[PDB]
């Protein structure tokens, strides 16, 4: 039983890459207001496991109570979109956020850049990579319509949460 | 409104938290109501960057004991704007305690404090010693200073 | 760099600073404003060695690291009207720690 | 300029006139003081608390911890109250 957090700005494809985790599909316009949570039971790395991946959504609030439930999160999924400038310069934003909530300057996140399938860049393979070694996570680029990726953050997500338990 | 309370500038301020105490220092920043809320400890001589915004206020103090500690020699800091980018730097440190201050805190980490009435010292000594740094009562002394 | 010392001889301890760069001399006649007394008539020594009066306070073994306010060295004090003396008398000692405190 | 300060069992300390003004106790008794219940080994970290506080008071730099040890500490607390600093 992992408990996986999806976070990231309101575009870059947060409720894309969580429905073809789950229902293996590609939304093209899921609702950008709706969040819920799915659990999915999968065998990642010999261990049957069990993924609930909280896909988030909706507009700040620094309440106890957002943060309570953002807290029960044991991995975070920053994702950014590499066609959205902001997204990514946000990302410093929902890093810090995590730190606070999680207790920590040491919390399991792994970077995403979603949208690889779009044609244009505007934030390019490089800088994402660096930028996580200045934290510590492993980047993943992914695609939600190619669905390339997809996988792998969600698991290397949890390879990291396992390590925290030791 | 509280007089010593963070200001909603919501704009980043990138700052440096260093810990030159021998204390475990927790930095606590005092919410938009002015109620401090505690934050990630620092070990003795850590440094570790931290995201704050501008106008927001922060005391720092002993983890376990809640003793009094400096910040750039005075006792709040509320970064200013950034400049260039260039991190605005938050040197923690003890401040210099009175000798009875000081020993109220060692024999406050040495004795229990159910075993204080069973010491061989004066009875004002034994209300002195049972009354720990709070930071609810260094906010209410604080604030009424900022008379100037 | 500031050294801190307090220089003991019989029941009298001086609390003192004098600088590394400061001169066994130098101090000699730091007790000659303070103990009346003369430079070439006073014998300070470090432990149970003694002191060149031209010696820096630094090499005798006197650094910041082990002459700090908060626990000076020591440096004894020998007094001669023809033959120099040393002896420094022990302070008192603390009670048996109470249990509580254990 | 200094001051003399003797502790119950003899001792004779001799620190600067500022040092002891740490003291509020010495500062209202202030040319030369003695104290009967003040032994020679709290006095004499007494004194050396004197020259830590005006050492490191108002220093922008980082200050180091003053030690004290266990066995001295209660009647060290004593003397701090009655001393007043
Ligand atoms: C490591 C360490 N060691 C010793 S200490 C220490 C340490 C540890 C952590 C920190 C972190 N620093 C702070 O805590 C600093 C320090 C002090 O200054 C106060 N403070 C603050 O942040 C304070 C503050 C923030 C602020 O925001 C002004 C700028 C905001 C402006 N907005 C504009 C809109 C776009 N947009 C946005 N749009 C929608 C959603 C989000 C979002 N954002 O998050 C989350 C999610 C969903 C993500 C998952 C995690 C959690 S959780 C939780 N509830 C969440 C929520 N809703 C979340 N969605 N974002 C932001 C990128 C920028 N104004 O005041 C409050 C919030 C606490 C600092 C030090
Ligand atoms: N080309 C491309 N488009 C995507 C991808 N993921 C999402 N989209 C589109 O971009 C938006 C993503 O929406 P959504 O998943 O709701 O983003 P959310 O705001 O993060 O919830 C929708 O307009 C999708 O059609 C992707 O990987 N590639
Ligand atoms: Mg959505």
């Amino acid at each position: 039983e992992y408990k996986l957090v999806v976070v990231g700005a309101v575009g870059v494809g947060k409720s894309a890459l969580t429905i073809q985790l789950i229902q293996n599909h590609f939304v093209d316009e899921y609702d950008p207001t709706i969040e819920d949570s799915y659990r999915k039971q999968v065998v990642i790395d010999g261990e049957t496991c069990l993924l609930d991946i909280l896909d988030t959504a909706g507009q700040e609030e620094y309440s106890a109570m957002r943060d309570q439930y953002m807290r029960t999160g044991e991995g975070f999924l920053c994702v950014f979109a590499i066609n959205n400038t902001k997204s990514f310069e946000d990302i410093h934003h929902y890093r810090e956020q995590i730190k606070r909530v999680k207790d920590s300057e040491d919390v399991p996140m792994v970077l995403v850049g979603n949208k690889s399938d779009l044609p244009s860049r505007t934030v390019d393979t490089k800088q994402a990579q660096d930028l996580a070694r200045s934290y510590g996570i492993p980047f993943i680029e992914t695609s939600a319509k190619t669905r390339q990726g997809v996988d792998d953050a969600f698991y290397t997500l949890v390879r990291e949460i396992r390590k925290h338990k030791e | 409104r509280p007089v010593l309370r963070s200001v909603n500038s919501r704009e980043p301020s990138q700052v440096i938290f260093c810990n030159r105490s021998p204390r475990v220092v927790l930095p606590v920043w005092l919410n938009f109501d002015g109620e401090p809320q505690p934050y990630p400890t620092l070990p003795p001589g850590t440094g570790r960057r931290i995201h704050s915004y501008r106008g927001h206020l922060w005391l720092f103090r002993d983890a376990g004991t809640h003793d009094g500690l400096l910040v750039n020699q005075t006792e709040l800091f509320v970064p200013s704007l950034n400049v260039d980018g260039q991190p605005i730097f938050a040197n923690i440190t003890l401040p210099v305690y009175t000798l009875k201050e000081r020993c109220l805190q060692v024999v406050r980490s040495l004795v229990k404090p159910e075993n204080y009435r069973r010491l061989d010292i004066v009875r004002s000594l034994y209300e002195d010693l049972e009354d720990h740094p709070n930071v609810q009562k260094d906010l209410e002394r604080l604030t009424q200073e900022r008379i100037a | 760099m500031d050294v801190f010392l307090m220089i003991r001889r019989h029941k009298t301890t001086i609390f003192t600073d004098a600088k590394e760069s400061s001169t066994v001399f130098e101090l000699k006649r730091i007790v000659e404003g303070i103990l009346k007394r003369p430079p070439d008539e006073q014998r300070l020594y470090k432990d149970d060695q003694l002191l060149d009066d031209g010696k820096t306070l630094g090499e005798c073994g006197f650094t910041s690291q082990t002459a700090r306010p908060q626990a000076p060295a020591t440096v004894g004090l020998a007094f001669r009207d023809d033959t120099f003396e040393l002896c420094i008398e022990p302070f008192s000692s603390p009670p048996e720690l109470p249990d509580v405190m254990k | 300029m200094y001051v003399k300060l003797i502790s119950s069992d003899g001792h004779e300390f001799i620190v600067k006139r500022e040092h002891a003004l740490t003291s509020g106790t010495i500062k209202a008794m202030l040319n030369e003081v003695n104290f009967r219940e003040i032994p020679s080994h709290v006095l004499s970290k007494v004194c050396m608390y004197f020259t830590y506080k005006v050492r490191y008071t108002n220093s922008s730099t980082e200050i180091p911890e003053f030690p004290i040890a266990p066995e001295i500490a209660l009647e060290l607390l004593m003397a701090a109250n009655f001393l007043d600093c």
